[PDB]
C-alpha cells in the first residue's frame, strides 16, 4: 500500500529552515531513517545538499558529498538509509517543482521508499505550515494494493481538492498526499520550555513585574491622559445613537469603545495593584 | 558583558543527541555551536553532536576526536557559508578537568572566544535547561551571560502548529524569593564573601519615604477612576439587554 | 411525599440557572461563525470583472477581459448558460479562470465627477423668483421627462436638448439641481476635460461611456459643462480642446434619438452664442429648445431681494421694493454681494441683525466694487 | 440504482454496496449478491475482497451446520483465487458462530500457530487477521488461555495487518472482570511498542478486557488520562464507556466532558462524545439535549462523534424528535459527518414509516439522491448505502435492541459491535461487526414441548408496518 509520512519536531523545523533563503532561489537537502512500508513512516535527522549549476535536479544529488555526511553522521547513531529528499520551491498550482519531474524515476529504482518534498510557502507560512511531497505510482490504482485505506484519501470532488488545481491526479499517477506529525516524550516538554505562545520565562519574577511596573517610566505614563484617551473613544460612539433607532446607520458602534477600552482598564488595574504588590520589603 | 540568543530548535536537537548515543549518567556529550560571534549578541543557527567519551571516576580520563570537527566543518561549506565556529556546548551539570582542558581545544578553530554551555538533560527546575557561559581568566572563571531564546519569524509560526496572567506572575515571583533563601544557606555552610559583597550592596538600594507613602495613595485614586470607567463597560451590555428586551416583547404579539 | 415535592423545588429553582447557558451559547455560536467565516475568506485567489459576448453549443460561454481580452469560460451550477445575453456584468474567478458569479447589471466605468446622485439639495425658493424661470422649467423638462404619455397622445417627440439664455450671473449651475430634486430624476454632470485623455483609445471610449450609461440610466437628467457661456459657470468652450473630440462626442449626442431611441432623457445645455460647436446642433435630437433668462426687471428683482430676507436677519421698517429701485440690472450673482456686504457691516457693529442703514450703504458700495477693474 | 453508479472510488463504493446488502439478507442465506452479480465481485481490490467474503458471514450467520460449507472453497487447504481472499473466509465463521464456536475454536487456533513464526508476505498476515477475529468472535465471552497465549505471540511479531486482530481476540475473551495481569501486560506492550494499527487495537483491547468494573477499572483509566498519545487517550473513552455503562454516573460525565473540550485531538474527541452514548443507554430522553449542546462546533469529529452517539441509545427507542437534531448534521459540507448521521438516521427509523414519522420521506428520497448526485461528497453515498441497508436489514425486519425489557442488563454482543463501527476509513471498515445488534421483532406462541411455528391469527390492535414497504 501507500506510505503515511510522520514528521517529528526536529525534522520539520531544520527541513523548512534549510529553504527560507530567498524567494525565487532552489535548495535541497536529504531525509535519513529507519521504517518498514505498509503506512509507517519516520525521519531520524535530515541535512542541506550543495546547489548545482542546474539548481534543483536529478543530477544535483552529490554522491561525495552524501558518503562523506553519511560517515560523519554515524558518531551520533543518526546514520540510516535514504528515506528520500525533500527541496525547495515556490510553488504552483501543480508541478510544484519548475525542474524535476521523471528526477523520481531515477529516484524510486534507487529506493522504492524515497520521496521529493517541496515547501510551497518559503516564509509565506501563516500558521497552517503546508508542505508537498511525491512519489511515483507508475503503472497502480487498478487491480493492485489499495492505497486510500488508511486517512484522508480518495479526494478529488468536483474541481476542489488542498490547492484546488490538483483536483484527482494531483502532481503525477495520484500519489495520495499524506502527513502527520507527532511530539515524543522529550520533544513535549522541550518545546514547551522553550516555543509555545511567546516565550517570558527566565523572566519570570520580573516577567509581568518589568514589563509593567518597571516599564512605566514611557508605558502608561500619564494616566490621566490615558483615560482622557477612553472618554474620546467611548465619546465618539455613544454619540451616534442615543434614540435606539436606525439614524447614523450603525450597529456595533455602542460595542467598538466597549471591548477596546475593557480590556485597557484590566491591564491598568493589575498594573496599579501589583506595584505594591511585590512586596520588596523596602521598610525604611 | 555581552548577550547569548540561542534557537529553539538547537536545544531541541541537542537533546535527541543524548538519547540517539544511548549514554548513561556515567558519561557526558559534548557538541559544537556554530553562528555569529562577531556582534555583542552571540547567537547560535547551527550546532551537532560529537562522540565524547568520559570517565565519571576519573576526572583525567576523556575521550575528543578533532578529526570530525575538520570534515563536519567543510561540508557545512557548502550548505551554508555564513556559518562559523563560534563555540562548543556540553551536557551534565558538573564542570570538572574533562571540559576545561577540552575549551583550549576547540580554541584552535574558533576565532572569538568558545561559548560554554550546560545543558540540562533531565530540565531541572524552573526554566533555561542551557546556561550561557563565557570563558575569561583573572584560575578558569566562568562568567555567566544573558540567554534569551529567540528564533525566525517561520521558526516561531512552525513550532505553534505543532502544539496547536497576575496570578501567573505572583506564583513565578515567589519561587524567585524561596531560592535565594536557600541560596544564602547552601553558601553559608561552604565557608564554615565575594558572592555577599554583591548582595550587602544591592540591599540598600521614612526619612526620604514620607512624602513616598501618598505615590501608593495616588497609584490606587486611578484604579477607582479606572474602575469607573470599568463599570461603563458593563453599563453598556445594561443598556445592550434591553435593546433586545424591547424587541422580546414584540414577538408574543406577532405569535 | 412531601419530601420528594420540596427536593423536587430545587431542580425548578436550577431550571432558570440552566437559562444562563443559552446566553453564553449564542455568544459562543456568533465567535465561531466569525472565525469559521475567516478561514474561508483568509485565502482568495481573486476574481476580475468581465462581460458577456456571446453563448456556444457546448456549454461555454465567452466573456470579455477589459485587461486581457476575449476568454471562454465555463458555467456555474447554479448559473445558466443561455440566460447570459450581450453586455452582462458577470464575475470570473481569476485562479481556475473559470465563470464564478452574476453581478448586477449597470453602467460604472471610471468615474470623475460623473457619479450619478438622487435627489441633490436644492430648491426652486432660492434660485428662483421670476414668472417666466419656472414656468419655461415645466413645459420643457417636467413634461416630456415625467410625463411622457403627453407628447405621445398627440403624435409629437418630446423635447430631448435645451439651451439657456441670458445675461451673466443667472446662476444656473445651482437650478440645474433643483430640477431633478422636484422633479424625482437622478443628476449627471458631465465635464469634458475630465473625459479627454492622451492615452490611445481614452478620447473614444471615455465618451462611449457616457453613450452607454444614458441607456440604463435613461430617466435621469444630464447637465454638460465647458459649454456654458451664460455667466454661471462661464467657459466657452477651447479652441484646441474642442477642436478634435467634437466629433467623438457631438456624433454620439443624436445617437440617443435615431439609434438609442431612448426617452426620458433630458440634455441641459446652455450659452450665449454658438460658435465653437457645431453649428447644426439647432437640429433636433441636439437642441429641442431656447429659454431666455429674463434680466432681473424691477418686478423681478424686487422678488429675488425677499429670498435672501428669509434666511437672514432684517429688522423692521426695511422696504425691499425701494432698495431693488436703487440698484440696477443685479443678477443673482450681484444680489447675493449686497447681501452678503450688508452683512459685512453688522459684524462691525457687534449686530446679529442687519440694519436698514447698512442696506444704504451696501448700495452705493458693491454697484460702485463691481464697476472698479 | 445504487450499485450501479459508478465502478471507480477504489473499494469505498464496492464496500458500501457489499456490507449494505449483507445486512438485508442476514439471517436469511441468500448468496444473490456474491452468486447472482458476478461483475461487482471482481472490481474489488486485494484487501477488498475481505467484505465480500465476510458479507456472507453476515448472511448465513445463525447457521450452525452449513455454515462451513459456504466459506468450504476458501477455506486451507482448497487454497483460493488468493490470499487477500482466504482470510476473509476464516473470519466469516466468526460472526456466524460466534459463542457457538467450540467447535471452530480448536480449528481456528491451529492456523494462528502455523503462521505465528513469521510471515514473509502482506497477504500472509491477512489470513492471520480474518483467523484472530474470528477465534475471538467464537471465544467471547469465555477465557481461554490457549487463545490468549496464542495471540500473544502474534503480538510480539509487531505485525502491521493482524496487530489489531490479535489485540481484539484477546479482548472478547477476557470480557467482565477478566485478567487482572493481562490488564498492566498489555498496557506495557502498548508503550514499548508504538505501532498504529497496534496500540489503537492495544487501546480497544485495553477497553474491552474492564467489563462493568466501574471504579475498579480507575487505575488504567487515570494511566491513559495522563498520558500524551493521542492512541492512549483514544482507548481511555471506551474503557469509560464500557465499565460506566447500564447504570449512569456523574463521575463518568465529567471525565468523558473534559477531554472532549481540553484535548485539541479531533479523534479523541470524538471517542469522548461517543463514550458518552454508552453511559446513557438508560436514560434515551436526556440524550438528544446533550447533543444539541454539542450540536454547534468549529470541529467536525466532535459533531461526527455526537450524530453516531446519538443513534445508539435512540435506535429501538423513543423520542422521535432525535432526528432532527440530526438534520443539521445532514447538510455539513464535511464527508465523514454526513456518512455518521445517515447511519444514526437509519438506526432510529427502523420501522417508523407508515404515518408514524413524517420525516421518513425526506429519509428515503436521499438514499437514491446522494448516490446519483456528483455534487455531493463521496463518503456522504457511501454511507447512506449502508443506511439504506440498516433500515432494510434482515429484509425490513431485524430492529436494534440494546437495554431493553426482554433481556434486563446490558447486551454483552450489540456493545461491542457498535463500538467497532467507529472505526471505519482510518484503517479498514468494520461495520460487519454490527451484525451482533440485528434481531427480528416476532410474537408466536411455538408449543409448549418443541419447535412448532404454526400459523395462526390474533386480530387486535396495532399499526400497519409489516405490509408497508419500500415501492418502486
Amino acid at each position: 500500500t501507500k506510505e503515511t509520512v510522520y514528521i517529528s519536531s526536529i525534522a520539520l523545523l531544520k527541513m523548512l529552515k534549510h529553504g527560507r533563503a530567498g524567494v525565487p532561489m532552489e535548495v535541497m537537502g536529504l531525509m535519513l531513517g529507519e521504517f518498514v512500508d505498509d503506512y509507517t513512516v519516520n525521519v531520524v535527522d535530515v541535512f542541506a545538499m550543495p546547489q548545482s549549476g542546474t539548481g534543483v535536479s536529478v543530477e544535483a544529488v552529490d554522491d561525495v558529498f552524501q558518503a562523506k555526511m553519511m560517515d560523519m553522521l554515524k558518531q551520533t547513531g543518526r546514520d540510516q538509509m535514504v528515506v528520500g529528499w525533500y527541496h525547495s520551491h515556490p510553488g504552483f498550482g501543480c508541478w510544484l517543482s519548475s525542474v524535476d519531474v521523471n528526477t523520481q524515476k531515477s529516484f524510486e529504482q534507487l529506493n522504492s521508499r524515497a520521496v521529493a518534498v517541496v515547501v510551497d510557502p518559503i516564509q509565506s507560512v501563516k500558521g497552517k505550515v503546508v508542505i508537498d511531497a511525491f512519489r511515483l505510482i507508475d503503472t497502480g490504482a487498478l487491480i493492485n494494493n489499495l492505497e486510500p485505506r488508511q486517512t484522508t484519501s480518495n479526494t478529488g470532488l468536483l474541481n476542489k481538492a488542498n490547492i484546488q488545481a490538483l483536483i484527482h491526479g494531483l502532481n503525477r499517477h495520484y500519489y495520495s498526499l499524506n502527513i502527520d506529525y507527532h511530539k515524543t516524550a522529550k520533544e513535549t516538554k522541550m518545546l514547551m520550555n522553550l516555543h509555545k505562545e511567546q516565550w517570558q520565562s527566565g523572566l519570570k519574577m520580573y516577567d509581568y513585574e518589568e514589563k509593567e511596573e518597571s516599564n512605566l517610566a514611557a508605558t502608561k505614563s500619564m494616566v490621566k491622559i490615558a483615560e482622557q484617551y477612553s472618554k474620546r473613544i467611548e465619546e465618539e460612539k455613544e454619540l451616534t445613537e442615543e434614540e435606539l433607532k436606525t439614524r447614523y446607520v450603525g450597529r456595533q458602534d455602542p460595542k467598538k469603545h466597549l471591548s477596546e477600552t475593557a480590556d485597557e482598564t484590566l491591564e491598568n488595574n493589575i498594573v496599579s495593584v501589583l506595584t505594591a504588590g511585590v512586596n520588596s520589603v523596602a521598610i525604611k | 558583558h555581552e548577550k547569548v540568543t540561542i534557537a529553539p530548535l538547537v536545544l531541541l536537537s541537542a537533546l535527541d543527541h543524548y538519547e540517539r548515543t544511548q549514554t548513561k549518567e556515567n558519561k557526558r556529550c559534548v557538541g559544537v555551536i556554530l553562528g555569529d560571534a562577531n556582534s555583542s549578541t552571540i547567537r547560535v543557527t547551527n550546532s551537532f553532536a560529537l562522540p565524547f567519551e568520559e570517565d565519571e571516576k576519573n576526572s583525567d580520563v576523556w575521550f575528543l576526536d578533532h578529526n570530525y570537527i575538520e570534515n563536519m566543518n567543510e561540508m557545512c561549506k557548502k550548505i551554508n557559508a555564513k556559518e562559523k565556529l563560534i563555540g562548543w556546548y556540553h551536557s551534565g551539570p558538573k564542570l570538572r578537568a574533562s571540559d576545561l582542558k577540552i575549551n583550549e581545544l576547540f580554541k584552535k578553530y574558533t576565532q572569538n572566544n568558545p561559548l560554554l554551555l550546560i545543558v540540562d538533560v533531565k530540565q531541572q527546575g524552573v526554566g533555561l535547561p542551557t546556561d550561557a557561559y563565557v570563558a575569561i581568566e583573572q584560575e578558569k572563571t566562568f562568567l555567566h551571560l544573558p540567554c534569551t531564546i529567540e528564533a525566525e519569524e517561520a521558526e516561531e509560526i512552525g513550532v505553534e502548529h505543532l502544539l496547536r496572567i497576575r496570578l501567573t506572575n505572583q506564583l513565578k515571583s515567589l519561587k524567585g524569593l524561596q531560592s535565594k533563601l536557600k541560596d544564602v544557606v547552601e553558601y553559608l555552610d561552604k565557608v564554615i564573601h565575594t558572592i555577599l559583597g554583591k548582595l550587602q550592596d544591592v540591599f540598600n538600594l521614612n526619612n526620604l519615604q514620607k512624602a513616598l507613602t501618598v505615590k501608593t495613595n495616588d497609584e490606587l485614586m486611578v484604579i477607582y477612576i479606572s474602575n469607573l470607567v470599568r463599570s461603563i463597560i458593563a453599563f453598556d451590555d445594561l443598556i445592550e439587554n434591553k435593546i433586545q428586551n424591547k424587541k422580546i416583547q414584540e414577538q408574543r404579539v406577532k405569535d | 411525599e412531601q419530601k420528594i415535592q420540596e427536593t423536587e423545588l430545587k431542580i425548578r429553582s436550577k431550571t432558570e440557572n440552566v437559562r444562563r447557558l443559552e446566553a453564553q451559547r449564542n455568544a459562543l455560536n456568533d465567535k465561531v461563525r466569525f472565525i469559521k467565516d475567516e478561514l474561508r475568506l483568509l485565502q482568495e485567489p481573486g476574481s476580475y470583472v468581465g462581460e458577456v459576448i456571446k453563448i456556444v453549443s457546448d456549454k461555454k460561454v465567452l466573456v470579455k477581459v477589459q485587461p486581457e481580452g476575449k476568454y471562454i469560460v465555463d458555467v456555474a451550477k447554479d448559473i445558466n448558460v443561455k440566460d447570459l445575453k450581450a453586455s452582462q456584468r458577470v464575475c470570473l474567478r481569476s485562479d481556475s479562470y473559470m465563470l464564478h458569479k452574476v453581478l448586477e447589471n449597470k453602467a460604472d466605468p471610471l468615474v470623475s465627477l460623473m457619479m450619478v446622485e438622487k435627489v441633490p439639495d436644492s430648491t426652486y425658493d432660492m434660485v428662483g423668483g421670476l414668472t417666466k424661470q419656472i414656468k419655461e422649467i415645466k413645459e420643457v423638462i417636467e413634461l416630456p421627462v415625467k410625463h411622457p404619455e403627453l407628447f405621445e397622445s398627440l403624435g409629437i417627440a418630446q423635447p430631448k436638448g435645451v439651451i439657456l439664455y441670458g445675461p451673466p450671473g443667472t446662476g444656473k449651475t445651482l437650478l440645474a439641481r433643483a430640477v431633478a430634486h422636484h422633479t424625482d430624476c437622478k443628476f449627471i454632470r458631465v465635464s469634458g476635460a475630465e473625459l479627454v485623455q492622451k492615452y490611445i483609445g481614452e478620447g473614444s471610449r471615455m465618451v462611449r461611456e457616457l453613450f452607454v450609461m444614458a441607456r440604463e440610466h435613461a430617466p435621469s437628467i444630464i447637465f454638460m459643462d465647458e459649454i456654458d457661456s451664460i455667466g454661471s459657470t462661464r467657459v466657452e468652450g477651447s479652441g484646441g480642446g474642442d477642436s478634435e473630440v467634437q466629433r467623438t462626442m457631438l456624433e454620439l449626442l443624436n445617437q440617443l434619438d435615431g439609434f438609442e431611441t431612448s426617452k426620458n432623457i433630458k440634455i441641459i445645455m446652455a450659452t450665449n452664442r454658438l460658435d465653437i460647436l457645431d453649428p447644426a446642433l439647432l437640429r433636433p435630437g441636439r437642441i429641442d429648445r431656447k429659454i431666455e433668462f429674463p434680466p432681473p426687471s424691477v418686478a423681478a428683482r424686487a422678488e429675488i431681494l425677499r429670498i435672501h430676507s428669509r434666511k437672514m436677519n432684517l429688522t423692521r421698517g426695511i422696504n425691499l421694493r425701494k432698495v431693488a429701485e436703487k440698484m440696477n440690472g443685479c443678477s443673482g450673482a450681484d444680489v447675493k454681494g449686497v447681501c452678503t456686504e450688508a452683512g459685512m457691516y453688522a459684524l462691525r457693529e457687534r449686530r446679529i441683525h442687519v440694519t436698514q442703514e447698512d442696506f444704504e450703504l451696501a448700495v452705493g458700495k458693491v454697484m460702485n466694487k463691481n464697476q472698479e477693474t | 440504482k445504487s450499485k450501479s453508479s459508478l465502478d471507480g472510488k477504489f473499494s469505498l463504493f464496492h464496500t458500501a454496496v457489499s456490507v449494505a446488502n449483507g445486512f438485508m439478507h442476514a439471517g436469511t442465506t441468500d448468496n444473490s449478491f456474491i452468486k447472482a452479480n458476478l461483475p461487482w465481485l471482481g472490481k474489488a481490490q486485494n484487501w477488498a475482497k475481505f467484505t465480500a467474503t465476510a458479507s456472507l458471514g453476515v448472511i448465513h450467520k445463525g447457521n450452525l451446520l452449513e455454515g462451513k460449507k459456504v466459506m468450504a472453497p476458501y477455506l486451507p487447504g482448497s487454497r483460493a483465487s488468493s490470499r487477500f481472499i482466504k482470510g476473509g473466509s476464516l473470519y466469516g465463521l466468526g460472526l456466524i458462530y460466534a459463542g457457538f464456536g467450540r467447535d471452530t475454536t480448536d480449528y481456528l487456533k491451529n492456523i494462528i500457530v502455523e503462521n505465528s513464526g513469521t510471515s514473509g508476505d502482506e497477504d500472509v498476515d491477512v489470513l492471520l487477521h480474518g483467523a484472530s477475529l474470528g477465534i475471538g468472535l467464537a471465544a467471547m465471552g469465555s477465557a481461554n488461555i490457549e487463545v490468549y497465549e496464542a495471540l500473544k505471540e502474534v503480538l510480539y511479531n509487531d505485525s502491521a495487518t493482524s496487530g489489531e486482530a490479535a489485540a481484539l481476540g484477546m479482548g472478547l475473551c477476557m470480557l467482565g472482570t477478566g485478567k487482572p495481569e493481562a490488564i498492566h501486560d498489555m498496557f506495557t506492550y502498548s508503550q514499548e511498542t508504538q505501532h498504529g494499527n497496534i496500540t489503537r487495537g492495544l487501546a480497544v483491547g485495553l477497553a474491552l478486557i474492564n467489563y462493568g468494573r466501574q471504579e475498579l477499572a480507575d487505575d488504567l483509566i487515570t494511566k491513559m488520562l495522563a498520558s500524551d498519545e493521542s492512541l492512549l487517550r483514544y482507548g481511555g473513552a471506551f474503557t469509560i464507556a464500557l465499565a460506566y455503562a447500564g447504570t449512569g454516573n456523574n463521575s463518568a460525565v465529567k471525565r468523558l466532558l473534559h477531554v472532549a473540550v481540553s484535548d485539541s485531538n479531533d479523534d479523541v474527541r470524538r471517542a469522548a462524545v461517543i463514550a458518552l452514548g454508552f453511559v446513557l443507554l438508560r436514560d434515551y430522553t436526556t440524550v438528544p439535549r446533550i447533543v444539541q449542546l454539542l450540536s454547534k462546533s468549529h470541529n467536525a469529529h466532535v459533531r461526527c462523534g455526537t450524530a453516531f452517539a446519538l443513534g445508539i441509545a435512540c435506535a429501538g427507542k423513543g423520542l422521535q424528535s432525535a432526528i432532527d437534531v440530526l438534520d443539521p448534521l445532514t447538510k455539513d459540507p464535511v464527508d465523514f459527518v454526513r456518512q455518521a448521521a445517515m447511519i444514526a438516521l437509519s438506526m432510529i427509523l427502523i420501522q417508523q414509516t407508515e404515518k408514524l414519522n413524517p420525516q421518513v420521506a425526506d429519509i428515503n428520497k436521499n438514499f437514491l439522491s446522494v448516490i446519483t448526485n456528483k455534487h455531493q461528497e463521496g463518503l456522504a453515498k457511501f454511507g447512506a448505502c449502508v443506511a439504506q441497508g440498516i433500515m432494510n436489514a434482515g429484509g425490513r425486519n431485524v430492529t436494534i435492541q440494546l437495554e431493553n425489557a426482554d433481556t434486563g442488563t446490558l447486551d454483552t454482543k450489540s456493545v461491542v459491535g457498535l463500538v467497532m463501527f467507529s472505526q471505519f476509513w482510518y484503517w479498514f471498515p468494520l461495520a460487519h461487526f454490527l451484525s451482533l445488534s440485528f434481531t427480528p421483532t416476532t410474537v408466536i406462541g411455538i408449543r409448549g414441548s418443541d419447535q412448532a411455528i404454526p400459523k395462526f391469527q390474533m386480530n387486535c390492535y396495532a399499526k400497519e408496518d409489516a405490509f408497508s414497504y419500500p415501492r418502486m
